RNA sequence: CCUCGGCCGAUCGAAAGGGAGUCGGGUUCAGAUCCCCGAAUCCGGAGUGGCGGAGAUGGGCGCCGCGAGGCGUCCAGUGCGGUAACGCGACCGAUCCCGGAGAAGCCGGCGGGAGCCUCGGGGAGAGUUCUCUUUUCUUUGUGAAGGGCAGGGCGCCCUGGAAUGGGUUCGCCCCGAGAGAGGGGCCCGUGCCUUGGAAAGCGUCGCGGUUCCGGCGGCGUCCGGUGAGCUCUCGCUGGCCCUUGAAAAUCCGGGGGAGAGGGUGUAAAUCUCGCGCCGGGCCGUACCCAUAUCCGCAGCAGGUCUCCAAGGUGAACAGCC
RNA sequence: CUGGGCGGCCGGCGCCUAGCAGCCGACUUAGAACUGGUGCGGACCAGGGGAAUCCGACUGUUUAAUUAAAACAAAGCAUC
């Protein structure tokens, strides 16, 4: 698993054609990110709510989305 | 500590006088630090029979049994500068 | 007396360049508020050129001439001066100390060393100079 | 106290049946098995007693899926001699080739006068 | 067809020697680091370049462009930083040569880390309450592989020049062949945090359907202190030896420079860097491992190689509970 | 272990100096009083000793299934 740091950097790993899921999950502190890949499962961790809901509007369409409730 | 038995002691009773006064000139020998003669610094150690180390300039000689240098070997150094000398002048 | 004058070879005994050869342009035989101890600023070959027969070619010949060059500030410490001496030219204004906060001018420093030399190697003089040390 | 077991069939305390200890995620106390220690390269020159610097203590064999730069120094004779070793040959080379320029011009002047 | 070229000889020989690479959770009547879920990893292949990044994109002479920035010509460019130890994501290269790792005894003494034990509190459940005891008992996680930081070690470097000798260990031991002091560098990092990760596991309290839903939900999975303690392991440093404590596959680094590439393109050869694509065949695997699955005619007080190892007493892996 | 004249600090103005104050901590040793029907290493664990003689120097080994010994080996000595 690696961690990304940056958001932009998860935009381009979520636009992988290797990318098969996003998988959004809600903590007490965070939410985090995860894409899973080939190799690695990328995850970044948002501490903000309000940069959490832009995150799930820009994420890349047809790729699928699962909340972890 | 001991009167006389000095290196031998940890024999004990186990061999003869006789044979522990021998073997205890020898293992004080076999087992003194010499002074280097290419670096200086006494650290001239045995590593095995005839082996002898100095661990600052790593240096290997090879030397007596239990000695650093026996005497046989000073005099046939000491010969063989002699017979070469003769042989040059 | 005192030896390490610019124009001297010297043989880098340190880092990347051990063993390569090199020229004194500066020396500071004090110490700078920088650097409190005698350094100097060398210019030298990194790669030196290869060995040329008369069976090779022109094109060949002129491939093979070719010099990479490097300029370095050295502690005296990792120097080993040489008897032979070396008059190039080297512009004094390209090859200074302030070359080093700069990364364009460190390349025009370099790039001067180098288009020097290759004149200096193709005339035939300095042959040890431009010999690669073998160790 | 939990006890633990042996999780393959070598029941020997062999040199390649070293293990540690660690704690699941599950709370259990299980055996890992641990690999060699590796060690860094000794110098080309036979004296220095200490190992080289700059380059991974692992075994052999992984030492072909890391990259060069972790094998090697920046330096002639990197990977495989130390810098001090290095240094004595830069000044052996270069002060023995001296000596043998003036050998010559010193026997050359000599056969030239006598 | 030239050039190179020693097999210092076939082959067999270890389910405890060497030998790349997997670990958490769940699942059976009986399997499981092998099945399912999840997260990784090694080796091999990719020619017809899989995509990026690197190589590798500068300088001089002028002209136009207000000037920026473009047109022509010429010359570079097989990377870069640090005084150094060495560092950075790659950073061409054959025959040949040198070296390393694999690859080394036994014993002692110290130190680091972990597991276990211990002590003081906070939760949840349970036991006792004839009298006391704010008590007694249980339980109170974070795999590999990456990233960062502690911590341990260093005969690694730079300044500098020490007697009124100093530094220092339990012991030693160290220094003009460079002490002490200051500042750096490297290796290991099984420890901590982090991605994995709480979604899972466990504890406890409830609500469902029906024999099983890895059902659903609430709360928790906390804060500290100790030590010549025991075990494992990593280090450092010694003692002993007329005893010096494997070999080979396999992998790597260096020296050299025979070669290859392209003339200034937005380029070439090349790349041990990042990601992407495909594959890993054959055999073993149940269970006993012994006062009943083995040998001794048997369920025979005999024999048969190992691993883990709690509390109290106490020198103790003694005996006793 | 920490400290030494809202938060800092530009400062003479302070002087920790028979090591002072506060906080933290584990394991022992020695001495004393008292006390029991002198019983207490209370179980468990756990050498009887001395004077001599013979043989072998010692450690080691041996007839598995009647002999563990003074037998064998051993270092040392000597010979070929
Ligand atoms: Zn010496």
């Amino acid at each position: 698993p690696r961690k990304i740091e940056e958001i932009k950097d998860f935009l381009l790993t979520a636009r992988r054609k290797d990318a098969k899921s996003v998988k959004i999950k809600k903590n007490k502190d965070n939410v985090k990110f995860k894409v899973r890949c080939s190799r690695y499962l990328y995850t970044l961790v948002i501490t903000d709510k309000e940069k959490a809901e832009k995150l799930k509007q820009s994420l890349p369409p047809g790729l699928a989305v699962k909340d972890l409730k | 500590r001991t009167k006389k038995v000095g290196i031998v002691g940890k024999y004990g009773t186990r061999y003869g006088a006789s044979l522990r006064k021998m073997v205890k000139k020898i293992e004080i020998s076999q087992h003194a630090k010499y002074t280097c003669s290419f670096c200086g610094k006494t650290k001239m150690k045995r590593r095995a029979v005839g082996i002898w180390h100095c661990g600052s300039c790593m240096k290997t000689v090879a030397g007596g049994a239990w000695t650093y240098n026996t005497t046989s070997a000073v005099t046939v150094k000491s010969a063989i500068r002699r017979l070469k000398e003769l042989k040059d002048q | 007396g005192k030896f390490m004058k610019p124009g001297k070879v010297v043989l880098v005994l340190a880092g990347r360049y051990s063993g390569r050869k090199a020229v004194i342009v500066k020396n500071i035989d004090d110490g700078t508020s920088d650097r409190p101890y005698s350094h100097a600023l060398v210019a030298g070959i990194d790669r030196y050129p290869r060995k040329v027969t008369a069976a090779m070619g022109k094109k060949k010949i002129a491939k093979r001439s070719k010099i990479k060059s490097f300029v370095k500030v050295y502690n005296y410490n990792h120097l080993m001066p040489t008897r032979y001496s070396v008059d190039i030219p080297l512009d004094k204004t390209v090859v200074n100390k302030d070359v080093f906060r700069d990364p364009a001018l460190k390349r025009k420093a370099r790039r001067e060393a180098k288009v020097k030399f290759e004149e200096r190697y193709k005339t035939g003089k300095n042959k040890w100079f431009f010999q690669k040390l073998r160790f | 106290v939990q006890r633990l077991t042996y999780r393959r069939r070598l029941s020997y305390n062999t040199a390649s049946n070293k293990t540690r200890l660690s704690r699941t995620p599950g709370n259990r106390i299980v055996y890992l098995y641990t690999k060699k220690v590796g060690k860094a390269p000794k110098s080309a020159c036979g004296v220095c007693p200490g190992r080289l610097r700059g380059v991974r203590a692992v075994r052999p064999k992984v030492l072909m899926r890391l990259s060069k730069t972790q094998k090697h120094v920046s330096r002639a004779y990197g990977g495989s001699m130390c810098a001090k070793c290095v240094r004595d040959r830069i000044k052996r080379a270069f002060l023995i080739e001296e000596q043998k320029i003036v050998v010559k011009v010193l026997k050359a002047q000599a056969q030239s006068q006598k």
